[PDB]
This record gives C-alpha cells, structure tokens and sequence, in this order.
DNA sequence: ATCGGATGTATATATCTGACACGTGCCTGGAGACTAGGGAGTAATCCCCTTGGCGGTTAAAACGCGGGGGAGAATCCGTACGTGCGTTTAAGCGGTGCTAGAGCTGTCTACGACCAATTGAGCGGCCTCGGCACCGGGATTCTCGA
DNA sequence: TCGAGAATCCCGGTGCCGAGGCCGCTCAATTGGTCGTAGACAGCTCTAGCACCGCTTAAACGCACGTACGGATTCTCCCCCGCGTTTTAACCGCCAAGGGGATTACTCCCTAGTCTCCAGGCACGTGTCAGATATATACATCCGAT
C-alpha cells in the first residue's frame, strides 16, 4: 500500500456461477471445467480493448473521469453500439 | 434429486426470460478499474460508464456463449469446451 | 405572420426543424436541401412508430402498460428486418429471447 | 421425340366468335402484305391454310444464330397448330401422322433437306383440302390452345418489334419511362383471374408496344381495348405492331375487336383516358418502376374508376403506408381490395426470376382490410 | 445547459400507435439513442452519396437512396413511402 | 342496432332509429367514447354521411356496418 | 421440336450453374479444404447468389442515385465498403 | 497398373497450387453472365463497366474463399475433413450473416 | 518570397497541402487546424512506408523487383498488426497466405 | 480532366525505403486505395472526436487521438511518434 | 524400412513485350501575404457526483460428495467422394464495328445560406398518484423415482 | 401410471418512486428579405461497352474403380451436474469530504477568406527491360513391391 491501493487480480471476481449464468442465458446445458478460465480470458481481452478505447476518448477530452458517453463511443467504434446510455 | 440436465434447463429458462445483470456489480467494477490501471492516471469511472461496460460485456459474452453452444452442438456434443469458444472467436474474426 | 411548425406542415410528430439544424450543424454537407429534413424526420418517425408498436404489443402480451427495455428487445429481435437493422446493436437491460436448441431438450 | 407445341397445354375456351367465318366465306383471295419472314435480318415456302394465293418465305438454315429469331421453329409451330386447330377430321389425322414426325426429326437433327421436304409435302397436302371444310371447322371451334394466341402474338412481335427492338432502349431515365414487357403467359393468367369477358373494356396505362391491348382484344373479346403511351419509339412500334396484327388476323380469319391507342401523349391530364376510365372493366398499369409522383397521378386518374373494375399492377397502387385521415373519404383507394400474387418464372420480359403482382378490385364500400392494424403491418411477441 | 432529446416526439408517436401504453425512462433513453443512431447512419450515408457525386447538397433524393441502402427489405420500402408522402405533403403548403 | 368500425380495429355498437340524424349519432359517439364531433367523419357504402342528412336518407339496413375516421392532423 | 421466345431483351437463364463444380472445388481448395461433400456445390451457389444480389443491389442503388446506366467500378467498391467488404485496387 | 495417387494427395496438391496463385478461380464469362442476370431484375438496361464485373469477381471470390476457410475450420472442429452444408450454415450463422 | 512546400518543411514525401485541402473539402469539421494535415500526412507516409517495406521484403523473397498485389497481400497478412488494421479489407489479386490445417496433412 | 492520386508520393516513399524495387500499376492502385481508406478512417474518427467534444476544429490532437484509436498496438505508437516529429519539425520552420 | 517407377514441379536459360519508368508542357492547385472574426485557451467559481468507509444482513460463492450421463476411444459398415480417362463444352483470345452513355463545357434560374425580429415549442423543476415491485399464501405444472 | 415433491404461476394486498402532467422561461425554430451559386438542362465529343464471328484448346462433365472416412454401435470411465453445509463478500443504507465536470467571462492567436504568383504534378508520349512464357532438365515426392 504505497499512495494508491493497487487492486489485486480481481478477474476471479467473475466467479464460476457468474460464468455459468452467462452461459445459461446463452442456452448452454453443460459447461466444461475449462470454459471458466477461457471465458475469464476472453472477457479480460474484450474489457481491455473497450476500456483502452474509452480511456483514449477521456484523455483526449482532457478529463480524468471515464464518462458513460466515452464507453458508448468506444463500443460504437468496435461495432457494438450500446443503447440506453445516450448517443 | 433431479437428474442432470433438468435444473440446467430450468436455469436456462430462468435467465433467458430475465434481464438482470448476471455478474455481481462490485467485482465487475473492480475488474474494470484494474483493467484501466494500466494508465497511470487515477480515473474516476462515472457509475453509468461502469454500468454500460457491464451491459456491453454481458451481451458480448451471451452472444459468444450462443455461438459456443452452436459450435458444441455442431460437434455432436452438449458440453461447451474451450475449443468451441476459440472456434467461435476465430470464425467471428476476433482471433 | 403566425408561426406554423414544418412538422405540422408535413403531418409529422418528429421535429423537422431540429432535424434540419442537426443536418446543418452535423457538417454532413456544405448545403442541405429543404426537403431532406422532412424526409429524414418522416423516416425516423416511421421506424420509431414500428418499434414502439411492436414493443407495445410485447407489453400488452406481458400484461404491462409501460414499455421497458425488455419489451424493446423482444420487439427488435422477434422481427427479422428490425433485428437485421439492429444486428450489431446491444440494447441495455434487454436480455435475450427464449431459445433452447432442440438437441438440449431431454430425451 | 418432342413437339413444337405442348399438345397437352392449357386450352382457352373461346367466349366470342374469334374466327370471322363471314369474312372467310365472303373473301377467298388474300390482298394484305404482312412483313415476310425472308425480309427480316436456302428458303422454304409455307402455304397459308385458309388463303390459297398467300405463301410466306422463311430462311430455313440451321447455321445462323437463332437467339433472336428461329424461322424453323415458327414453321413447326404453324404446321402443328394447323394439325391441332385449323384442320377438321379426317384431315387432321393424316396431317398429324405424315408431317409432324418427319418435321420434328428434321428439326432435332438439323436436317435442312428433311425440313424443306416436310414443308413442301405439308403444302401439297393442305392444297388438296377443300376450303369449305376448313371454314366449317373454324365455325364449329369452341376452344383452342392457350399457346396459340401467344405464338401468334410473338409472330407479330417478330415481324414488328425485332427489326427495331433496340429503339426501345432509348428511355433516358432510370425510374420512369423505362420499357418492360409482360409475357403472354402472365397476360393470359391475369386476364383469367380478372374475368375479362365479351363486352368488357380493357385499358393499359403505358402500353409500350401494345402487347397487352392486342392480347386482351384477341383472347378476351373486349368491346374496346385501349392503350396509352408517351414514348415516340414505342409509339411508332405500336403502330407497326397493330398494322402487322391486322394483316395477320385477316390472314388467319381471326376477328380483331376494337383496339384503340393514345400514342405520344401521357395518360395524365388526358381527355380520352379520363372519359374511358369510368367504363373500364380491367385496367393494367405496369408500375414496376413508376416513381411516387406518377403513382399519385395514376391515383388521380383512377379516382373516376367504377365498381367492379379490376386494376392489375406490378406494385401496389396504394402506398403500403396509406391511411384515411382527411383527403381520403372521397378517394377511390379506400375501396380497393388489394390481393397479392406471386409471379411465375418467365412471366416478365426483363428478367427470368419473377416477383409479385397485385390485383386491386374496386369495391362498393371501403376496404375492410386497412382498418385492422394487422393488415398495415409489413408481414405473437412474447417471451 | 439544456440537454435536448427526442423524448417528447417518441412519446407522441407512442400515444399515436398505443394511446394507453406508457414508456419507462430506460426505454425512453434507448429509443432516443436509437433515433440518434439511425439519424447518424442515414445522414452519414447521404453525406457519402453527395461526396461521391461531387454534389454539395443533401436533397430528398440523397436521403431516399440512403434509406434504401440502410434499411433491409420491407423496412426500406415503407420508410421510402413515408418519406415521399411527407415531402409531398410539405411541398404542397 | 348498428356497428361502427374505427381505425384501431374496435367495433362499437349503437342503438338508433331510421329517423335519427347524423348529428345525434355523432354526439352519441362523443358521449360513449369522448371523441369530439369536429374530429370524426362517418362512412357508409363508400359514401360520406352529411350532417344535414339523416339515416333514412342513406337507407341504412339492420345490423349494418359503418366506419369512423378520426381527424388526427389533416394536411 | 423446341420452342422459343426472346422478346426485347436476351433474358438470361438461371446461369448459376455457370459457377461450375470445378470452380467451387478450386475456391474451396484455395481455402485449405481437403475434401468437399457433394452438397457443398448447391449450397455454395446459393450463398454466392445471395451475396451477389446484395452487392449488386447496393451498387445499382448507387448507380440509380447517380442517374447513370453504367455500374462503374466505384459503385461496386462503395457497395462492398458498405457491407464491410472493402475492396482495394479499383479506386 | 497405372500409377494412381491415393485420395487426398492431389487434393493437397491443388491446395498448395491455388494458395500460392492469385488468378481468378471462377471463369470470367460465366460470372459476368451471372452478374448481368442478377441485375436484370431491374427493368432498366445496365452496362456494367468492365472493371466493375472484375471487382465483383474479386469480392465474390474473396468472400467465398474466406467462407470456405471458416467452413474448413468448422469441419475440422467436428473431427472431420469433409466440409458439408451444415458447416457453411454454421459459419454464416456465427459470422452474423444468418 | 520563394515558395517552399509544407511537406518540405515537415520533411515528408506526402502532400501536406493536398491533405489539408481534402480535410477542408471533406466536410470533416467547420475548420481544419494548421498542424493537423502535417500529422495526418506523416501518419499516412509512415503506414505507406510500412506496407512498402514489407512488400519489398516479400518481393525479394520471390526474387522479383516489382511489388505486385500478391506481395502486398503477403506483407499485410504476414504482419499481425497490419492484418488487424486491414482485417475487413480485400486486396484485389492478392490471394491467400499459404496455409493448410495440420490434421489435413498425411500422417 | 485531371484525376489526382497518391501515386507519385507512394513511389517516392518506395524509393526511400527500397531503392531497387519497383511497383506495378495494380499494386500502385491498391496502395492508393489504402492511403485513401486510411485517410477517410482517420479523418472520420477525428470528425467524430471533434463533434463529441463540441469542437469545431480538427487540430493535431484529434488526428493523434484518431490514430491511437484506429491503428493497433505498435502501429499506433510509431505513427504517433512520426506525427509528433513531423509537427515539431514543421513548427520549427 | 528401403529401392525403383512415375509423376509434378522446381530451376534454368532464351526470347519477347507491353507495361513500367522517365522526360516535357503547362495549368490548376499549392503557397505567400494580409485582414478580421470567433473558436479555443486559460482563470475563477459551483456543487454534482465521485471516493472512501462502515456495519449489518443475507443471498450467493465455495467447498465437498455421490453418480450417471455424456465425452472419447475402438471397431465395423458401406457408400460417397477422390482420381484418371475420354468425350464434349464453351471460355478465351483476337479481330471488327455501333453507337450511346459518360464526361465536359455554357446558361441562368431556382434554391439554400445568411441575417434580423419575433414568439411559441421544448426543456428544467416540482407535485402526485397508479403502474409496477415485494411479499404472503394458495393453486398449478412439471420431474422423478418407484 | 402413480405418487410425492419441488419450481413456478397466479391472486390479493400493500407500498413506493418514478412516469405523467403541469408551471415558467428561455432561445431556437419560423417568417421574411436579399443574394451567391449549385446544378438542371442543352449541346457536343469520343471512347468503351455491346454485340458478332471464328478458331484453339483448356477446362467441364460423365463414367468407373476403389478406399477411406463419415456415420452408427458399443464400451469404459471420469467429470460435471445436483444437492447440502459452511463461508464470504455483495449489497444496501448511511455518513462524510472533496475532485473535478459544468459553466461563464475575458482575451487573442489561428484559421477562413481572398488575391496574386508560380511550380509540382498530371496528361501525354516514348524508350526498354522485368516478367512472362517457351522448352528442357534436375530434383523432390508419392506410391507399390519386397
Ligand atoms: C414497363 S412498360 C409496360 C409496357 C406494357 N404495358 C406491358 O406490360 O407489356 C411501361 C410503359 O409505360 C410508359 N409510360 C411511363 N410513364 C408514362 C406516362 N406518364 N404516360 C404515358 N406512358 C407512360 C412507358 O413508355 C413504358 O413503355
């Protein structure tokens, strides 16, 4: 603990039941034991891409707050337009 | 005791007919914050932005799992396995 | 003379004037035709009317008199053309339609 | 072993005296001058079944490009139709047994000598037949193949339109004044669906070369078949086609009813069209690419349409988002029962695929379909 | 500052099609975002069309062609019908 | 008795007489559904009913069907 | 005996069999396909037809807006770019 | 007997041959006729500038080749080497085209 | 007052002037900055240099001194970053990278 | 009339990088299309960025951000460094 | 496994050849030099919304234990797709001619930009009540092991 | 099939908070003018897309052998579902401070605009050599026999 609390891994925070529920919403009857780590990795990559884009928007705006419009524009850039948060 | 595959189908019906976020709010918020700590500046992450990130991530993973289930059914299997996800992301063009 | 909105002239609920100002201020071109904002407002109103009609049908079928994101999602995805138009779009708090593959159902 | 004509094809039942028996019995010598097939661009002469003094030359040669015109196929069709329609028994039997096997074998094997010999023997065998028996059979005819009038109209088309077909490509615009024909099969289908009959009136808005007008007047016996056209090239081709049709109809003894054309002038703001719309029983409008303004003008014209009048079109006359708020209570489109049907293959001349076509019947009362919001939809919604 | 949106017009169209149905704030925001997104799509397509033809004006023809290109199938036909009807009604005034 | 059809697909029943005029029918529709008179237009057999005329002028039959059009905006 | 028609235009026939079985075989072979089922040919003809109808419809719409009778290479390139199929070498 | 290669050897040979080549694997005239027929649906007569048909052929061949790559990946995922129409349908469904 | 091109000032081969004119006439914004075309021309020059460097390497691998579309395809698709940038792009007469799935090769 | 293109500058960059290597007309056209497409991508992204921040101008900052958003990974870093070098050299003289 | 036979194809050299590279006219777009407006930078202030914590509750996660149901491996069938060969089809080359549709140039007239005065549409704030969420209990429907 | 048993649906009552409607108050849309110029129409040019024909021969197509791989069956087995108990951390609710996101006001440097000058690059033309194509041969690879 120096000046800011460096967050721990927190990718295990996407728990096994959470990934199970996400699969169940997709119409998945059975899930392999290795699906959980694979889904964690895929989610990490996707979040890295989208958050990198959103932070690029924010730093261009000379802001230190990642506004919801930044996330919406980042997702619109990636062909994943999100409705319900403005645009 | 219900047989295997019964409660799984009940869960599929429960979560397909419902719209609440399936990832816990605070763990996903912490994950988003760490993913953004790669930039030295301490970001503030307007709460609607975290909610939008959770919406997009959940929708993306739901569509990915639909594709994974289609791949698994294509292979004469009902158990999705990491090669199914890899095939889905390859066919989509993400890998 | 008495002001009469162009939306009233075109029989449109959507704001023809605001659409014209958005086209001019959006820098889509150096000049914007007079009939272009009427056409665009009419198209937007028609698409909104279609989605709202289907969403209200969904809400009525669900015994609810208030459209929520779930009803919009059902309306969009149940209709092939609207789904194809909004194929790459995520609707927040929409969920996904009930669809269990026939292979997964019990034998 | 194949035949030029589908002998088992649909048979159209004649509902009026198609074959002018009085004209044939009163006139024995042909004086008209149809465009000879030889003049189009070894020869064989086909002898006219009814008029002894007329003989048509065909360039019978199985070495040219028959993509545009096939004189040998036409000769085979005419001999088969003589065997099928224009010849009484016992002559029909001998004409069928003697020529058709040899003629079909020659056509399949591209035997020019065999084909010419078949034509010559056919002419010799027709010449000895009394004309009295032939006209009597034409008097006693009550049905003929549906393909007969189709092939007859195509013969007239080849005499008239093929020599100047490229002139039809002078339309300048992409979404108006563009030329496209509807094949005679589709015309027979819609005329049967719309129940065209003797004494009815047929108008064709944008008749082009007048295929629909002449076909209606032939295979439906309309009291007046009308067609309006604007394009100058299509107008001149319509004049040529009608003259060729009159000559050919006189050649075969087929009566041609009153056919009228309003050429080189738009149907919009037209007096003749305006006064003829009230008495119309069928109105064919090829609005496949008519723009919205021309659709509105057609609506304005059709306001005066009568009850029972059926309007054939390639696209719906009413815009699919048509409603009734203020300026529709006195409008005709409210009373239009619109019925969609699917176009068959080879139904239109511009493509092979097909599509859809709408028949709009003018009802006594307002159409009940538009009131239900379900009809207004493009095509339940629950989890 | 005033944050403009299509809320009142979406509500008016809702009462036009469904007089006895309301719409929630989240659904209202989704509809507003949809209207903005489709407006941006059609306007950008018309801008590209005008640029390709070296034309400096977005006329009704450009928007009609953009609507034909964007919307699939019957949606394009009905939207073009609505746009042409609106332009015809507006020009005659 | 007669029936009237509205653009929303709702069938509404009216109890009137042949001597009844169009105006009283119009107010009858008003009081049962709240739609004011000036906004509503009546259609029968492809013919618009006139306020000065009456039902017997148009020869209404028993168990007939009329149509009601609501003035939303106009031109 | 064979009939004929041909009106004002040479109405092209189905002409999707012109995409022959060896052509689809070569296309699959370029894609790294070692073995091809017999039903791949009709399915691929259908897929190619659907794709070509979409692209040509967009290109002809672009031509319609330009008031032209000629589908230029730019029209095809813009139609493909609209679908995310951005094509280089033609403009 | 005559020298005959076992199944799959010449298939790999054609894979290697056509992967290092760039010429069009669909013949020019049949594809041009297909394009003209697909454009015959509109009543107008269209001209199809010669570069446009070539561009259509490039795009169609690239699309079909990518589709067959995806189909081969799907078939290999199913423990098979023979692509089948189910494989193409799965590839187009996952791609978002159906 | 000798004329010195802005590309010469920036040490770029690409046309800073034409880039500025295109940005002005492209309806991208009401106004275009003075340093913007220099930056965009520099980026375009760098990317073009990357494609041409890799394409020339591919051509030298084939013992050919002219860059053809095949060499551009090899350059783009053999580089992960460029392929990701041009993932949705088709290069005419480019072909495909030589690749065969492992299980398809003979045992 | 004149049809402008990036052919001469692509050739200059080629002779800068590979002095002994030519380029064919088809390859030159493909490189021209690549330059035009990347120009359109970067300019459109910069226009969107200017609109989002309610800015009427496209300065070097919007172009740099568009390059960061568009180019992946090391491409973005190298392009940004090259653009910064070009702008600094241009402003120095 | 290893040795020959047949095959494909890779390498090599010779001879074209038309597309690439370079030279030149010039003209149209780029560059230099004011001018003036306004968009953007910078400074000051408000207070919205963010961080952090904290404590209590309670749903959800994690751990552990059957067990049976689906994944994977091995075997066998047979048929359907690969490979050659001989025939047939028509693509491709290679000439010629038509003419009409794309492109460019020249009016000039309608149309949209711009600007100033006006005011009603539309948005920010605040009731306020009823449609929807929560909770208790009873009926319904499916699931599973006999 | 029947019974027992767990989700799930529904019925009613209660509660609440946010959608709907109302009230000001801006200020952006509307009206009314001119005025620059975009582009619709007309006329001319010209070149390229359509159409035709003939010949060569490369490629498609049909057929036959056969073999290997897709599909079905059967077996093991292990791993992942379902359920129960403990544990853990999300969640809600509430407090607090203050970071910085809006917002306004001022100045003033940057860029649109325009005018003139001029040279860089695009059309055209011509040289000539990289690449394609020809054959001919060496070498690598597949496959059958021992
Ligand atoms: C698609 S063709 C139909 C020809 C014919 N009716 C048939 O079906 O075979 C349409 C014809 O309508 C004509 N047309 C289009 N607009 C017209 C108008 N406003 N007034 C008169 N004729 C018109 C054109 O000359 C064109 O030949």
């Amino acid at each position: 603990k120096r000046h800011r609390k460096v967050l721990r891994d927190n990718i295990q925070g996407i728990t096994k039941p959470a990934i199970r529920r996400l699969a169940r919403r997709g119409g998945v009857k059975r899930i392999s034991g290795l699906i959980y780590e694979e889904t964690r990795g895929v989610l990490k990559v996707f979040l890295e891409n989208v958050i990198r884009d959103a932070v690029t928007y924010t730093e261009h705006a000379k802001r230190k707050t990642v506004t919801a419009m930044d996330v919406v524009y980042a997702l619109k850039r990636q062909g994943r337009t999100l409705y319900g948060f403005g645009g | 005791r219900y047989r295997p595959g019964t409660v799984a189908l009940r869960e599929i019906r429960r979560y397909q007919k419902s719209t609440e976020l399936l990832i816990r709010k605070l763990p996903f918020q912490r994950l988003v914050r760490e993913i953004a700590q790669d930039f030295m500046t301490d970001l503030r992450f307007q709460s609607s932005a975290v909610m939008a990130l959770q919406e997009a991530s959940e929708a993306y993973l739901v569509a990915l799992f639909e594709d994974t289930n289609l791949c698994a059914i294509h292979a004469k299997r009902v158990t999705i396995m990491p090669k199914d996800i890899q095939l889905a992301r390859r066919i989509r063009g993400e890998r | 003379a008495k002001a009469k909105t162009r939306s009233s002239r075109a029989g449109l609920q959507f704001p023809v004037g605001r659409v014209h100002r958005l086209l001019r201020k959006g820098n889509y071109a150096e000049r914007v035709g007079a009939g272009a904002p009427v056409y665009l407002a009419a198209v937007l109103e028609y698409l909104t009317a279609e989605i709202l009609e289907l969403a209200g049908n969904a809400a009525r079928d669900n015994k609810k008199t208030r459209i929520i994101p779930r009803h919009l999602q059902l309306a969009v995805r149940n209709d092939e053309e609207l789904n194809k138009l909004l194929g790459r779009v995520t609707i927040a708090q929409g969920g996904v339609l009930p669809n269990i593959q026939s292979v997964l159902l019990p034998k | 072993s194949s035949t030029f004509v589908d002998w088992n094809g649909p048979c159209l039942r004649l509902q009026y005296p198609l074959f002018d028996i009085e004209y044939l019995r009163s006139h024995e010598i042909y004086s008209g001058t149809p465009i000879q097939s030889i003049s189009l661009r070894t020869t064989a002469k086909l002898q006219s079944i009814l008029f002894s003094n007329y003989m048509e030359e065909y360039k019978v040669d199985f070495k040219r490009s028959t993509a545009i015109y096939n004189p040998m196929s036409e000769i085979g069709k005419l001999i088969e139709y003589s065997c099928l329609v224009f010849l009484p028994s016992p002559y029909a039997e001998q004409l069928k047994e003697t020529i058709l096997p040899d003629l079909n074998a020659s056509f399949d094997n591209s035997d020019t000598k065999g084909f010419v010999n078949a034509i010559n023997l056919y002419n010799k065998m027709i010449r000895e037949i009394p004309r009295q028996r032939i006209i009597d059979h034409l008097e006693t005819i009550d049905k003929i193949p549906r393909s007969f009038i189709h092939d007859f109209l195509h013969i007239v088309y080849t005499r008239s339109i093929h020599p100047q077909a490229n002139k039809l490509k002078h339309y300048k615009a992409f979404s108006n004044y563009v030329y496209g024909e509807l094949l005679p099969n589709f015309l027979s289908d819609v005329y049967q669906q719309c129940q065209l009959k003797k004494g009815d009136t047929f108008m064709d808005l944008g008749s082009g070369v007048g295929n629909c007008v002449v076909q209606a007047a032939l295979e439906c016996g309309c009291a007046l078949s009308f067609g309006c056209e604007i394009m100058d090239d299509a107008s001149d081709l319509t004049i040529l086609q009608y003259e060729e049709l009159k000559k050919r109809c006189k050649l075969y003894g087929m009566r041609l009813n009153n056919v009228e054309f309003s050429l080189k002038k738009s149907f919009v703001d037209n007096n003749r069209v305006a006064e003829l719309i009230p008495q119309c029983d069928v109105i064919l409008v090829n609005n496949f690419l008519f723009d919205e303004d021309l659709n509105k003008k057609v609506e304005k014209i059709l306001q005066t349409a009568k009850v029972g009048c059926k309007i054939i079109s390639l696209k719906s006359l009413r815009s699919l988002t048509y409603q009734i708020n203020f300026y529709n209570v006195e409008n005709i489109f409210n009373r239009l029962k619109v019925q969609r049907y699917d176009l068959k293959e080879d139904s239109v001349s511009w493509t092979h695929s097909g599509g859809e076509y709408y028949i709009s019947t003018v009802m006594e009362d307002v159409d009940e379909s538009l009131f239900s919001p379900a009809a207004r939809g493009r095509r339940p919604v629950k989890y | 500052t005033r944050k403009e949106s299509y809320a009142i017009y979406v509500y008016k169209v809702l009462k036009q099609v469904h007089p006895d149905t309301g719409i929630s704030s989240k659904a209202m925001s989704i509809m507003n975002s949809f209207v903005n997104d489709v407006f941006e799509r059609i306007a950008g397509e018309a801008s590209r069309l005008a640029h390709y033809n070296k034309r400096s004006t977005i006329t009704s023809r450009e928007i009609q062609t953009a609507v034909r290109l964007l919307l699939p199938g019957e949606l394009a036909k009905h939207a073009v019908s609505e746009g042409t009807k609106a332009v015809t009604c507006y020009t005659s005034a | 008795q007669i029936f009237v059809k509205t653009l929303t697909g709702k069938t509404i029943t009216l109890e009137v007489e042949p001597s009844d005029t169009i105006e009283n029918v119009k107010a009858k529709i008003q009081d049962k559904e709240g739609i004011p008179p000036d906004q509503q237009r009546l259609i029968f057999a492809g013919k618009q009913l006139e306020d000065g005329r009456t039902l017997s002028d148009y020869n209404i039959q028993k168990e007939s069907t009329l149509h009601l059009v609501l003035r939303l905006r106009g031109c």
